[PDB]
DNA sequence: GAATTAACTGCCCCCCCCCCCCCCCGTCCGACTGA
């Protein structure tokens, strides 16, 4: 249907023809001798075949670093980013989440992911000078009732917190009418939903943000520690249809996740009481792994709680923290506070 | 792709009235399909009927089905509050404990974890006028600790008929964490031939301190807890009613602690505390009077409240 | 006396800092107090 317009000669596409070959993708899901018994026929025009479909597929532009580096347009993915509302957040991340792959936020209960994740929704629908995309978000509920009180007073006090944008087009933004709320409660009940509903809200525009409220919740009631195989499966399933989405549609993914403690009797955690849960299978999906911390009143017997956000592993940041306090307002990073 | 705003013009409207729509700052069929009803009509030289007319075209026009959260906070805005019998309390939860949500409560020994429950079991049955909920109320026990004597006490403070609470509450008790799980299917059939307002559970967790034990039998009573947990959260989901629970403490034996105010923590691991959404943290006061500060909450700041225990109920400390 | 089999034990190294009280068992008398 497509090979067609390759280059050839009437035996081999004739073969293929004979074979129940569609595209270049299923001729290069089978290998040197899959092809070679299919078509039975010899081996230079089996090289000569691949050579062609490769190059139909791909191969046009030789692509340098400079293209990368100083063609700022032609590349958003490498250079905007998406920003998290807080000037300090914003210089500890140095700009935001990345456009491409998938960010994890884990902690502890009552740590403050909820209310990050709500900025974040409500930070994407800010235009590309202010930080934002000009696009809504996606919200996918796995453990219990979506916050609504929380949202309609972080909506109410927006003005209070953003200082730096003139308010004039604050009163347009309807941020209400631009957020999607979605519920599961079964794994395949998510694996399901991602796979037929994200897609159809990212394509046709209405969002470029997907937030899962608590990736952990649904695998944590499933399988149990003799069951490592189907769990690592259906991890990596998910994990490559994310990854494949967001790099597909530019859409930063933001995943929540829970933690387990060490029960101390590796994966780089020596002196950490607490790790991120969902094994080694999960942590090699992601790329930039954050972690918010809080002291409890042992350490926090100052009056008022003590709330770090820590930077674990990232291709790009180094190890830091910095501290916040969450408000009406909602979440504010402490000024002169980065460790480096 | 996404279908730009020039195709309403197929569908039947004007070039004037989709231009009206667009530089109000709507672009495409999109964002109109979902857009407030008020939001749209606002407008000045807009008719409700060209309105209804244009949802329905983007309706046929637009894949429908996706909730918006202006229309999950005005379809869900009529959420009952309980209210505890303490103004204190009621004023630190803002009206109340809310339905459709797990709360749990914990503490030590000689705190009114069950004289709450008590009165949440009574003052659920009052008219929403009042302050109640209008329903009946659902109390199952683990430790064989419940007492009809102190429901009839604030049946009388409340001026209520004494006979008729007594025979809205249903009761069971819970042997083991097999039977207190099994109990839940009942529980769900038993929600669909009348009107419910309350579920208590009490205690939640003190079955499974003494069902597994050890470090080897820590997994299976996380999961068997995990799922009871879920199977709560679908009952509140599915039926629209308050759940409390109970939980205990556990004392931390280690030199990390140094306020040394006999430092202690709550059971369950992270299942527990990640599944609830607001828990509360009660502590001996002088007297009867007893002190509720709040754990977690996702709406809420952690503060303090004190309350106290009389003879009938829960209530506010006397001056 | 000895070849042969059977039963009990063992697998290991990091925390050296120091605000923090909390709900009374005080021991009891002086005086208030309302009845
Ligand atoms: N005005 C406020 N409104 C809401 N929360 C507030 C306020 N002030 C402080 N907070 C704090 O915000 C926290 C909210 O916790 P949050 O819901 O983010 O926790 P989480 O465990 O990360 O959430 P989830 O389990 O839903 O993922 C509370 O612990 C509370 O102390
Ligand atoms: N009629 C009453 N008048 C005054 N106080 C009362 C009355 N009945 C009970 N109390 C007090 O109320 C408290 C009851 O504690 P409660 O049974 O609520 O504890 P709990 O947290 O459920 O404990 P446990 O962990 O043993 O289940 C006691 O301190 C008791 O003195
Ligand atoms: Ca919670
Ligand atoms: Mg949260
Ligand atoms: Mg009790």
């Amino acid at each position: 249907m497509d090979l067609d317009l390759l280059d050839l000669n009437p035996r081999i596409i004739a073969a293929i023809k004979k074979a129940k070959l569609k595209s270049v993708k299923e001729v290069l899901h089978f290998s040197g001798p899959d092809l070679k018994r299919l078509t039975n026929l010899s081996s230079p025009e089996v090289w000569h075949l691949l050579r062609t479909a490769s190059l139909h597929l791909r191969g046009s532009s030789i692509l340098t670093a400079l293209q990368l580096h100083q063609q700022k347009e032609r590349f958003p993915t490498q250079h905007q980013r998406l920003s998290l509302g807080c000037p300090v957040l914003d210089a500890l991340l140095r700009g935001g989440l990345p456009l491409d792959g998938i960010t994890e936020l884990a902690g502890r209960s009552s740590a403050g992911k909820t209310q990050l994740a709500l900025q974040l929704c409500l930070a994407v629908q800010f235009p590309r000078q202010h930080g934002g995309l000009e696009a809504g978000a996606v919200y996918i509920c796995t453990e219990d009732a979506f916050p609504h009180k929380r949202l309609q007073q972080l909506m109410a006090q927006q003005p209070r917190l953003r200082t730096d944008v003139p308010g004039e087009l604050l009163q347009k933004l309807r941020f209400g009418s631009q957020i999607f709320i979605e519920h599961v409660a079964d794994v395949d009940t998510l694996l399901e939903c991602v796979n037929k509903k994200v897609p159809v809200l990212l394509s046709r525009g209405m969002a470029r943000l997907v937030v899962i409220d608590s990736v952990a919740a649904p695998f944590r009631c499933e399988f149990d520690s003799q069951a490592s195989a189907p769990r690592a499966r259906h991890l990596q399933s998910l994990g490559a249809t994310l990854r494949e989405l967001s790099s597909a549609f530019q859409s930063p993914v933001l995943c929540i996740n829970q933690v387990t403690e060490a029960m101390e009797e590796p994966l780089g955690f020596w002196d950490e009481r607490v790790s991120p849960a969902l094994g080694i299978t999960w942590a090699n999906q992601l790329l930039v792994r954050l972690l918010a911390d809080r002291l409890r009143e042992e350490e926090a017997a100052l009056g008022c709680p003590a709330r770090t956000l820590r930077v674990l592993s990232a291709p790009h940041l180094p190890p830091s923290s910095c501290s916040y306090t969450i408000s009406a307002e909602g979440v504010r990073g402490t000024p002169g506070t980065q460790s480096h | 792709g996404p279908q730009p705003i020039s195709r309403l013009e197929q569908c039947g409207i004007n070039a004037n009235d989709v231009k009206k729509l667009e530089e109000a700052g709507f672009h495409t069929v999109e964002a109109v399909a979902y857009a407030p009803k008020k939001e749209l009509i606002n407008i000045k030289g807009i008719s409700e009927a060209k309105a209804d007319k244009i949802l329905a075209e983007a309706a046929k026009l637009v894949p429908m089905g996706f909730t918006t959260a202006t229309e999950f906070h005005q379809r869900r805005s009529e959420i009952i509050q309980i209210t505890t019998g303490s103004k204190e309390l009621d004023k630190l939860l803002q009206g109340g404990i809310e339905t459709g949500s797990i709360t749990e409560m914990f503490g030590e020994f000689r705190t009114g974890k069950t004289q709450i429950c008590h009165t949440l079991a009574v003052t659920c049955q009052l008219p929403i006028d009042r302050g109640g909920g209008e329903g009946k109320a659902m109390y199952i026990d683990t430790e064989g600790t419940f007492r009809p004597e102190r429901l009839l006490a604030v049946a009388e403070r409340y001026g209520l008929s004494g006979s008729d609470v007594l025979d809205n509450v249903a009761y069971a008790r819970a042997f083991n964490t097999d039977h207190q799980t099994q109990l839940l299917y009942q529980a769900s059939a038993m929600m669909v031939e009348s009107r419910y307002a309350l579920l208590i559970v009490d205690s939640a967790t003190a079955l499974y301190r003494t069902d597994y034990s050890g470090r080897g039998e820590l997994s299976a009573r996380q999961m068997h807890l995990a799922r009871f947990l879920r199977m709560l959260l679908r009952l509140a989901d599915e039926f629209g009613v308050a759940v409390v629970i109970t939980n205990q403490v556990v004392a931390q034996v280690d030199g990390a602690a140094m306020f040394a105010a006999d430092p202690k923590k709550p059971i369950g691991g992270n299942i527990i505390a990640h599944a609830s959404t607001t828990r509360l943290y009660l502590r001996k006061g002088r007297g009867e009077t007893r002190i509720c500060k709040i754990y977690d909450s996702p709406c809420l700041p952690e503060a303090e409240a004190m309350f106290a225990i009389n003879a009938d109920g829960v209530g506010d400390a006397k001056d």
